[PDB]
């Protein structure tokens, strides 16, 4: 990374900085990496982290320099599309079968979190063309 | 392997028996740990057993099971039985009934109903759908059926047979007259033991007689295996069979004052394992109930009186003492309170009797007999008379279960304890799981057919054999036939015969060992486990002749009619033997049916498993075993539509025919490469244990991966979202 996008990933660091002292939570550290581009697993995530324990995860805060490595870790379609067809052949997916899967197979999600994106891609029989569905969450 | 990242495990656990855990680490060749998550370290070089994948949990028939183990045979039944409220589950033939200890509404007409004209299979387990198939196959194959209910008294047999039936009644006052007769039949058959205070200490076998079209005529009861010896010896905390102590706590009824009874505690026959009161039990109280049901099933009020005239008699009769004399000969005290009394009750000379009882016939000499020999021969006597009592009352009860009609077949209920293991086993236990070794080969005969029949059906291509553990037992030089021949040796006992157990078995059967430190105790490899016999007392339980001209002397009684009615060494062994062989005949030539009773708890709650008590009434009713069986063949069986119904995910576009059976073999063959592992019937695939869990391994893995990638896309997208939200100001 060059000082233009370290000054940019900088900017969008500190708007999830919620206690002013130039730091996020190591449980916000996902949720930057995503902010800027990144899709990692929650796995992932916690192997940069170095797998902290659950009461490190919680209070201990970093500042934009040590979150750095671990964006840059993290940082370094048709498989998606056929992923989505594991679910399926004409071209549907469920909208209540993926929501099942999503919240309990997996690194399962919340049924909010899930609603949310669900919300609108779904027909009146409750279906989701999610070739459509796919190029939407990735653009 | 299948020991991967994901994958789960069932490891020992104290209060559960079994604890899950999921690998929190895959497993290397190497290894000498597991990292479990319950986090923990399991210091392994055999791994632990796997668990089942979701899909085949809590199903109907437990051989459905991939992974076929005592853990998920616990598992599966504990979730039916607490989550569904299921007590019936099918174990193959085999239908498993957990006592729920709460009257359930599963057997109402509506019920009956339902199962009615339906196949095996079809509906959900329940004691009628046993009922139902041999009510089917007796039409359908002109031939006699059983139902063999085995397990511990008060595993819910009396329901299961209730219910049978209540069924057979129905889609056909036969079960109320059976039902009345239960106090009788408990009162002389069942005693408290150590480990359970209401126990059939014999098997009784219900025929339900039908006629031509069908219909229920009546019933006629047959009894074997009775356990003589417990009539005149109760070991510590049991007691003789009920009836006694119920006359006994009836002393004072005015009608019984000839009896001139004392409490439990005053008879010999009945105070050996101090336990006179079971707890919550009021013995004049079932007194009353025997009585009654003794009215309800026709035996006279005369008769009746009879009955515990003899029984009277016979608690008296134990009391006799008898002196040792000159020459190792013995008498009885003058005027002995205890024989005046039996010699009153019987009706029979005092002189005559006090001399019979210290004398035997050599022919012309009369000999005198030695005390232990008079005591031995006072308890032959005791036992015979009771034996003969119990058959009088059977064939008495069996003349109100009788029909007119004439029968044409019949459906045998049998009601048969399950193994017997005690922290001390002694001759009963003996008897018991022999009974048990006789009963299982029959089991494993017929099971073994029907496999053969389901091969043959589905176009495919093991049997254990108990034959060995039988002939230890029953065969001349086995453990019967050496205690028999210990028992007519004047100078034998219970450690001459250990030994030449020893002698005759040690390394020569691999089915019977020593303990290290004990040379009075043997221990058979029976069908279900290893069983430790002390053989102190094996002897004298053993020992059963019975004088003939003390018998004579009753015979020729002249104060009531009941009495004379009832009338190479006899042994007890020898006659368990025989009863068991007869019970054995009686059986194969029917068609069995198997319902196994479990006891979930110790305690009468309902709805309420204990892992530790669970397994143990599993293991002792064969299942644990049968279930071994079966997984060492190819327990799993699907249809090709199921298994292509549920694999399809794991199939290429590519080789998805029209053809869907020979899809799923083109698919099974790539996706499990020994062929070795499951066989190709007809219109079913038969797997090796372990075969269907692999498919749902990959199955799982397949979902796992594809779901990981969309939610880790759905988390990057929600987040910009978010982040534009925050960036705009919101």
């Amino acid at each position: 990374f060059n000082k233009d996008q370290l000054e940019e990933f900088k900017e969008a660091f500190e708007l999830f900085d919620r206690v002013g002292d130039g730091k996020i939570l190591y449980s916000q550290c996902g949720d930057v990496m995503r902010a800027l581009g990144q899709n990692p697993t929650n796995a992932e995530v916690l192997k940069v982290l170095g797998n902290p324990k659950s009461d490190e995860l919680k209070s201990r805060r970093v500042d934009f320099e040590t979150f750095l490595p671990m964006l840059q870790a993290v940082a370094k379609y048709e498989d998606y599309l056929e992923g989505f067809r594991v679910f399926d052949g004409n071209g549907k997916v469920m909208g209540a079968e993926l929501r099942h899967v999503l919240t309990t197979l997996g690194e399962k999600m919340t049924e909010e979190e899930v609603e949310t994106v669900l919300a609108g891609h779904e027909d009146s029989n409750g279906c989701i063309n999610y070739e459509a569905f796919l190029k939407h969450i990735l653009s | 392997e299948l020991y991967t990242k994901y994958a789960r495990v069932w490891i020992p656990d104290p209060e559960e028996v079994w604890k899950s855990a999921e690998l929190l680490k895959d497993y290397k060749p190497g290894d000498k740990v597991l990292q479990l998550r319950l986090d923990l370290e399991y210091c392994l070089k055999e791994l632990p057993p796997l668990r089942n994948p979701d899909i085949l949990v809590g199903e109907n028939d437990l051989t459905a099971l991939s992974y076929l183990h005592e853990p998920a045979v616990l598992h599966n039944l504990k979730v039916r039985f607490i989550d569904s409220k299921l007590i019936y589950t099918y174990c193959g033939i085999v239908l498993v009934a957990i006592n729920p200890y709460e009257q359930l509404p599963i057997y109402g007409e509506d019920i009956i109903n339902a199962y009615s004209g339906q196949n095996m299979g079809d509906m959900d387990p329940h004691i009628f759908a046993v009922a139902e198939e041999a009510y089917k196959q007796m039409a359908r194959d002109e031939r006699n059926q059983s139902i063999i209910v085995s397990g511990e008294s008060g595993a819910g047999k009396t329901v299961s047979a209730k219910y049978a039936m209540r069924y057979f009644a129905t889609v056909s006052n036969v079960e109320e007259k059976v039902l009345a007769s239960n106090p009788i039949m408990e009162s002389i058959g069942n005693a408290k033991t150590t480990r359970n205070d209401n126990s059939s200490r014999f098997g009784k076998y219900i025929e339900i007689g039908f006629d031509k079209r069908y219909r229920i005529i009546g019933a006629n009861m047959r009894t074997y295996l009775l356990e003589k010896s417990r009539v005149v010896f109760q070991a510590e905390e049991e007691r003789n069979y009920h009836i006694f102590y119920q006359l006994c706590a009836s002393a004072a009824l005015p009608e019984f004052k000839t009896l001139r009874l004392g409490n439990a505690n005053y008879f010999h026959y009945t105070k050996q394992g101090g336990s006179p009161v079971i707890d919550g039990i009021d013995d004049a109280k079932e007194m009353v109930n025997t009585r009654q049901a003794c009215t309800l099933l026709g035996i006279s009020d005369s008769y009746q009186m009879g009955i515990f005239r003899i029984l009277a008699g016979i608690l008296h009769l134990g009391n006799v003492e008898f002196a040792s004399r000159d020459s190792d000969s013995c008498a009885i005290p003058p005027k002995h309170d205890p024989l005046t009394i039996f010699c009153d009750l019987m009706g029979v000379d005092y002189e005559e009797m006090a001399h019979w009882l210290c004398h035997r016939k050599l022919a012309t000499y009369i000999k005198p007999i030695s005390k232990l020999h008079a005591i031995n021969a006072r308890d032959a006597l005791a036992k015979h008379i009771y034996a003969n009592l119990f058959n009088w009352i059977v064939d008495h009860v069996n003349k109100a279960l009788h029909s007119t009609v004439k029968q044409h077949s019949f459906i045998g209920v049998l009601d048969i304890y399950g193994f017997e293991t005690f922290e001390i086993n002694s001759f009963e236990q003996f008897c018991i799981n022999y009974a048990n070794e006789k009963l299982q080969q029959q089991f494993n005969m017929h099971v073994f057919k029907l496999e053969q029949e389901e091969y043959m059906k589905e176009q495919i291509p093991d049997f254990y054999d108990n034959q060995p553990c039988i002939n230890l037992i029953e065969a001349k030089m086995g453990v019967l036939d050496l205690l028999d021949e210990e028992c007519k040796m004047p100078k034998g006992s219970d450690d001459t015969w250990a030994q030449k157990l020893y002698n005759t078995h040690l390394n020569k059967c691999a089915l019977f060992e020593k303990p290290r430190l004990s040379n009075k105790a043997f221990i058979i490899k029976h069908f279900a486990d290893k069983v430790e016999y002390q053989c102190e007392g094996f002897l004298e339980k053993n020992k059963d002749t019975v004088y003939e001209e003390q018998i004579k002397v009753l015979k020729s009684s002249k104060k009531f009619k009941l009495l004379p009615e009832l009338f190479h060494k006899k042994t007890v062994g020898h006659q368990f033997r025989n009863s068991l062989h007869l019970l054995m005949e009686t059986l194969n030539a029917t068609t069995p049916h198997y319902v196994r009773c479990i006891k979930p708890n110790d305690f009468k709650f309902p709805f309420t498993f204990d892992e530790k008590r669970a397994v143990q009434q599993l293991r002792a009713c064969g299942v644990l075993e049968t279930i071994r069986i079966s997984a060492a063949g190819f327990p799993s069986r699907w249809t090709y539509q199921e298994f292509f119904s549920r694999y399809r995910v794991l199939m290429k576009q590519k080789d998805v025919l029209s053809d869907r059976k020979q899809t799923c073999k083109n698919v099974l063959e790539k996706l499990i490469l020994d062929k070795d592992k499951y066989q190709f019937g007809k219109t079913k695939i038969f797997f090796r244990a372990g075969q269907v869990a692999y498919l749902e391994k990959i199955r799982a893995d397949k979902l796992r991966a594809a779901c990981i990638r969309i939610q880790k896309t759905i988390r990057g997208w929600l987040m910009r979202k978010k982040y534009m939200r925050m960036r705009r100001g919101d």
